[PDB]
Order: structure tokens, then C-alpha cells, then sequence
């Protein structure tokens, strides 16, 4: 198939710039390629067909050009209705969208406070151990976090949230959940979270050892 | 052709041969 | 206005059958190829299926092939996808989607109008309450509560029956492996107050009749 | 070579019925796309209905669709356009088209071969001959200088009347002019003919005129004053 | 739905004049677009289609441009059978039509002739009362007329009508008819056509008396 990607995946970005996202496609894929724009919880709305024509009723400051495998949209002044999620869609072989990118509101930057929380006694009186990484009140959207079980990376084993910027909060918060039987839980030692984010010099982590 | 055109289309050819 | 409404989602176990409609409205439908296209938890768009105006030619993505087939009926104006042998990967909101009429291309299609989404749920699990295990705080402090293995959707969490909502992040559900779900709720508070104020974590599961006030002290 | 020849059109009042049709001869009828074209009085072109060579596929103008259908006879050559629940809107001289063949082409139609029109006219008026009355010169001397005398043919429905001057003997100075639609839904028109004052005591001048859906035949004098 | 526009409405050329006319499209039509050549009674004829695209058996001085929204129509020399209405025509989104340009014969001014016509007795025994105004072999063709009753300007009472453009020396004639039932025609003295035109330096008043 033909294989559509993204950059950035969020854009940092404040009213009234001018924003640009890019799309690529793995083979050429002439001019049939079309702009979406996505809101959590809503349907997908068309902004651009056939890599530059404008789809009636969308704002003006919005408008595409690229051809073959490079691509990009063009939002000339951003306005608050346009902080959203974009997909790239190509219609030459098939139908095939890119992952999207998202378009957040700019501000300073600001490191995560890097938090992690041993299983409960209850919990583990259950038979399960969940430790929680949380990464709270950071921006911009871009963090790695990594689990380390007596020095071990873990890989596949941990499941994220996010909860967004709204009319509250400037930020985002993150959680990474390691679940593991308590079986498991209690055949280790030293459970890690490392924490890399551009407000950090140097990555966090954060650790304890079972047992306090 | 699965990217052929799917809506009606009164402008397509009418004639028998191309 | 052009519209188009969706509806026969739910949940339902791996293996069985659903049936998908999408009513239009506001166009001459029989004059307008369809698609469908699904967005699963989380991810981008995925697209499923195309039918020509009249139901003459379909085409399918290669991950629903014998298992999905789409058609129309252009008296009733609906369309139809027929969802068998469900899989959990198969999880996601499905969006009907009308076909652009660019008169001047040469390829199909973008998609001009799309409906507002039915979600279909395929899980082998059935309606379970959550456990409210804390996080225990250690200046500022976090702390929280996991709301562990529920099903379905949704469970709410506040704190301290409302009166603490400054700093509080509930994050949204996941779906674990199992199949259930989980989430947590977090707050950030001064450190000096965990020994002065008491953090309760309301939980309320209605599908499970499952109401719980968890007390979060320090450890 | 190609012709395209017209016929079915009519007077007929609000609400009837008609049948257009185009026989076709010096092509191979069955293999074309055919169209009809409408061009009411005074106004450009309209685009009507399209039939594949086949007869399958068949689309329609807003403002004739649930009204008119469009089909064709490949054994017999000839197009139709059946035309129910006329309006008074649908006047016009209608014409069948062919689909111009453009094997490069990945749009369609240009029109290549049109026939002659047929006259389809939509009223709630009633058959009505025209009043002819005269258009008197003045016999006041004008040296070598010009009268203008003519006819008025008032009042009258459908189109069209015919109007000669002297049993067509006189043809030199004459304008007839088009006919007027009145709010009433009746016609008139004058024709007007200019002659030397110096002709005006000798040459007598008689206005022809016909109206066949009426029945009227009418010679009328036009002496001066 | 797409809309053409043609410019300019009227034209007025010589034999041998190059005639260029302008035709658009509301959207884009790519260069699905024909022109055709219509003269008074008679069916439209295909000149161009594709934009430029020559049809058989159209003579080589026609030519077209143009892909989009912008077309023109070219004659390199204007031919005596060329004086009739062009019209354009999209094909890209079903089939609509411009509205026209029809190219006259270019000549010299001509001032109107005008004549007046009383309702004749025959007409006035019957119970109605028209007035006939003749403007005669005027060139160019826009002219105004006013009718005026005992000095009274007069309106929704008149009809007028023009003739094609004549054969023998290219002018126009104009008839306007002023309708008044009997019992008003009798109420009134003075009937007077005031008319106006290029080659008129002063508006020309041709009048009666009733009687």
C-alpha cells in the first residue's frame, strides 16, 4: 500500500501565526491527496482536495500545494478555531491517511514534576501490581518516558493517558501505568521511571525499592 | 479500479465508442 | 443541509454480527458514492469500504475482506455496512463519508461530508465494577486514585465531593489487555496539608451499581 | 449527410401533454448520445436532457426533472422528449443534439449536429384572430420626400400571423415587426411600409393578412387621410 | 451549478476586422468548453469545442483559447456570412450555456425617420384607441421613446418592438404602440412621440390633435 506520514506529530502554535504541516507519501501519489481537519469527539471536515483546491465554505487562510510524495498545508494566520488535529489522505492507490498532526497553543515551556507511585498493599492483596508514573503540568506535548525493572527496559509493558490542554489547564499531564502480577512485582527490587523533556537539563528519574 | 469515479456522472461518455 | 446520521453501534463479543446504517439527508443520495471509514481509540483513520452511487461496484480494505460487505438502499436513502465474524480490532468509531464530485479529476476520491460516528465496540468482557486503589502521597504532593478493571464506559471521579478541583487531573480510560478498562485521577496538593486535610476520591460505575468513596492517606 | 428532423410541437395550454421527436438518418444513430436543447423567445440556450446511445443512463435539468423523459427508438432512429405538465415557462423552440465524439476527451458533450427546432408554446390563452385596422399616411405634399403608411394587427393568439403587402407585389420599404406578448397573453404587431408621398393619390396600398389558427383572411385597404 | 458570462453583449464589425470575444465560467471548466455560431431562425452550429479544438468543416479563421475559467472566441478577418450570436458553452459539470454575443453590421450613423399614427375610426368604432410611433432606418440601434398625452409623460401603456438588422443599408426600425381604451383617448387633445437618438442633436417631437 502506499504508506502516508506526518511532521510534526503537535505543533506548537499561537493565534496568529503562520503554520505549515507536511505530509510524504512512500510513491508518488501525483495531486490526489486531500487536507483534514479533526476536534476531539467530531467528525473529520474537508479543507483541501486534489493537493490545492480549497473546499467551498472552508476559510481562505487555509490552502495546499505539493505534488508527488512531498505535500503541505498552509493555515496563513492561525485563528482559535483552528487548534485541532490534521490528517493528509491520499486518493491515487486506494485510500490511505497519515497518522495526523495536531496543532496545540504555544506557551512558555515548563518541565515536568515527575512523580511514582509503588502498587497499593490492597491492590497487591488482589494479586496485581500497577506502578504509576506521573508526569504532570509539562508543555510542550513531547516526553519519553522509560520503565526500568532491576535495570531492565521494559518494552510493550506500560499503557499512557494524557489529559489535554482546555479551559483550564495551559499543560499536559501523563500518565505511564506498569502492570505486572504480583508474582512478578515481588521477584524484583528497583522500579524506575525515566523522564526526558526539554524543560529537564538532564533526564529525571524517579525509583523506589520494593518493600520502602 | 477502486479510485475510479463513484457518483453519477451525466458529463461521462454517452457514446458507444470512445 | 446535507446530513448524514449514523446509528447501530454497541458492544458486542468477538465472533458476532453488526449492522451499521447511515440515513442521508439534504442531497440526491442515489447520485453519490459512500464510504466507510473507522477511527479506533485513540488513532487516525482507517479506510473501509467504498459503494457506487447505483451499488454496482464495492471495494473493500484487505483487513475487513470476507468479513465486512457494504450496500445501500437508495429508496430509504441508507446506507449499510454488515459487520460478521468481529474481531476486537475492529474497535472503533465508523464514520459514513459522502465521495467528492470534483468534476475535472481523474481519481477518487476526497470526502466532502462525513456523519457523526457510531462507536462499535467488540469485547469478550461483560459489566464489571472497578477497584479504587490509592496513590498514596510521599513542597508539593501528588496523589490520587486507580480506578482499576471496569466495563463499560464511563466511570466519573471527583474529589472531596466536589470541593477540590484545582490541580486535579483525571486522565481518560485505557483498555487494558483483558479487555477492561482503567484509569486514574491525580491531584497535586501542598505537602503541608496531608496531615490537616483529609482526599477522598468519589467514584461512581453506574452500568455496575458501583459507587465508592476511597480515603487517600499518606504512606 | 447527418440530419436530425423535428417534429411534435405545439400550442397547448398549462398542465397538457406533448411528444417531441428526432428521426436521425446518415449516421448510425444507436451509437450516439443524444440531447435536447431548449431556446425560449428572445433568450440564449438551455440545456434539457441527455440519453446514452443505449438508453440506459438519462439526466435532466433541474427545472424539467419529474416532468420530462427523455428515451429513444435505435430500431426506428428517432429520439423522443416526452414532455407532462407543461408550464407556461416552458416555451421555447426545442432542439435535438448530438453528442460530438472526442475519443481524446474525458468530458462530455460538445454538441456537433443540431436539428432544425420544434415550436412548443404554453398558454392559457385561447385561440383569438387579430384586428386589422389601417395605418393611414398623410397625403400632405412633401416635395420629393417619404410617407409611411402600415397595418396594425391587434389582439390576436397564437404566433404566428403572416403579413405581405399588394398580395406580395410590394416588398420595397417594408418592416413587419416582431410580434409583442401582452399581459392579456395575446399578440400584436404592426408592419409599416414607406412609399413616396407622390405615389399616394394613384397606388392603392392593401395590407395581406393570415392567421390560420383562426381562420382569418383579411385584406385591409390602407387609404391615406 | 456553473455559470457563463460572455463580453461584450453587442458588437458592432467590418468585413475583415480580427473580432475577439470574451467568455467565463463562475468555476473552474478545465477546457471543456464549445462556441457556437446562431443567425436568426436557425439552429445552432458548432464551431469550436475543447476550448480550441477546430470543428470539420469550420472555416480556419475561427479559433479559441483558453482553459479554466477564462475563453476567447477569435475571427482574424471578419467574413460577410460571419454577422450572427456566439455563444459558450461548459461541458465539465452537466451543460450550461453563456448568454450570447451577437456581432452587427458597423456603419455610419443614420438618424430615425419618425412617423405618428392616429387610431384609425375603424378601430375607435370598435371601443379601443392605439397610437403608433415609426422609427425608420436609424443606426445604431439604441433609441428611446417617449410618449407624451396633453404634455403628459405616459407609461405602462406602450409596447415597442425592433426589427433585425436590415439587409439592404444595415439599419434598425423601431414601432412603439401607445394603448388607450376609446373613452380615454377621448378625454385627451395632444398625442406626441418624443424621440431621442444619436443621430438627433435635439430630441424630434412628432404630434396630433385628436379630431
Amino acid at each position: 500500500d502506499i504508506q502516508m506520514t506526518q511532521s510534526p506529530s503537535t505543533l506548537s502554535a499561537s493565534v496568529g501565526d503562520r503554520v505549515t504541516i507536511t505530509c510524504r507519501a512512500s510513491q508518488s501519489i501525483s495531486s490526489w491527496l486531500a487536507w483534514y481537519q479533526q476536534k476531539p469527539g467530531k467528525a473529520p471536515k474537508l479543507l483541501i482536495y486534489k493537493a490545492s483546491s480549497l473546499e467551498s465554505g472552508v476559510p481562505s487562510r487555509f490552502s495546499g500545494s505539493g505534488s508527488g510524495t512531498e505535500f503541505t498545508l498552509t493555515i496563513s494566520s492561525l485563528q482559535p478555531d483552528d487548534f485541532a488535529t490534521y490528517y493528509c489522505q491520499q486518493y491515487n492507490s486506494y485510500f490511505t491517511f497519515g497518522p495526523g498532526t495536531k496543532v496545540d497553543i504555544k506557551r512558555t515551556v515548563a518541565a515536568p514534576s515527575v512523580f511514582i507511585f509503588p502498587p497499593s498493599d490492597e491492590q497487591l492483596k488482589s494479586g496485581t501490581a500497577s506502578v504509576v508514573c506521573l508526569l504532570n503540568n509539562f508543555y510542550p506535548r513531547e516526553a519519553k518516558v522509560q520503565w526500568k525493572v532491576d535495570n531492565a527496559l521494559q518494552s510493550g509493558n506500560s499503557q499512557e493517558s494524557v489529559t489535554e490542554q482546555d479551559s483550564k489547564d495551559s499543560t499536559y499531564s501523563l500518565s505511564s501505568t506498569l502492570t505486572l502480577s504480583k508474582a512478578d512485582y515481588e521477584k524484583h527490587k528497583v522500579y524506575a521511571c525515566e523522564v526526558t523533556h526539554q524543560g529537564l537539563s538532564s533526564p529525571v528519574t524517579k525509583s523506589f525499592n520494593r518493600g520502602e | 479500479n477502486p479510485n475510479a469515479n463513484p457518483n453519477a456522472n451525466p458529463n461521462a461518455n454517452p457514446n458507444a465508442n470512445p | 443541509q446535507v446530513q448524514l446520521v449514523e446509528s447501530g453501534g454497541g458492544v458486542v463479543q468477538p465472533g458476532r454480527s453488526l449492522r451499521l446504517s447511515c440515513a442521508a439527508s439534504g442531497f440526491t443520495f442515489s447520485s453519490y458514492g459512500m464510504h466507510w471509514v473507522r477511527q479506533a481509540p485513540g488513532k487516525g483513520l482507517e479506510w473501509v469500504a467504498v459503494i457506487w452511487y447505483d451499488g454496482s461496484n464495492k471495494y473493500y480494505a484487505d483487513s475487513v475482506k470476507g468479513r465486512f460487505t457494504i450496500s445501500r438502499d437508495n429508496s430509504k436513502n441508507t446506507l449499510y455496512l454488515q459487520m460478521n465474524s468481529l474481531r476486537a480490532e475492529d474497535t472503533a468509531v465508523y464514520y459514513c463519508a459522502r465521495a467528492l464530485d470534483d468534476a475535472s479529476s481523474t481519481s477518487c476520491c476526497a470526502l466532502d461530508y462525513w456523519g457523526q460516528g457510531t462507536l462499535v465496540t467488540v469485547s469478550s468482557a461483560s459489566t464489571k465494577g472497578p477497584s479504587v486503589f490509592p496513590l498514596a502521597p510521599s513542597g508539593t504532593a501528588a496523589l490520587g486514585c486507580l480506578v482499576k478493571d471496569y466495563f463499560p464506559e464511563p466511570v466519573t471521579v471527583s474529589w472531596n465531593s466536589g470541593a477540590l478541583t484545582s490541580g486535579v487531573h483525571t486522565f481518560p480510560a485505557v483498555l487494558q489487555s483483558s479487555g477492561l478498562y482503567s484509569l486514574s485521577s491525580v491531584v497535586t496538593v501542598p505537602s503541608s496539608s496531608l496531615g490537616t486535610q483529609t482526599y477522598i476520591c468519589n467514584v461512581n460505575h453506574k452500568p455496575s451499581n458501583t459507587k465508592v468513596d476511597k480515603r487517600v492517606e499518606p504512606k
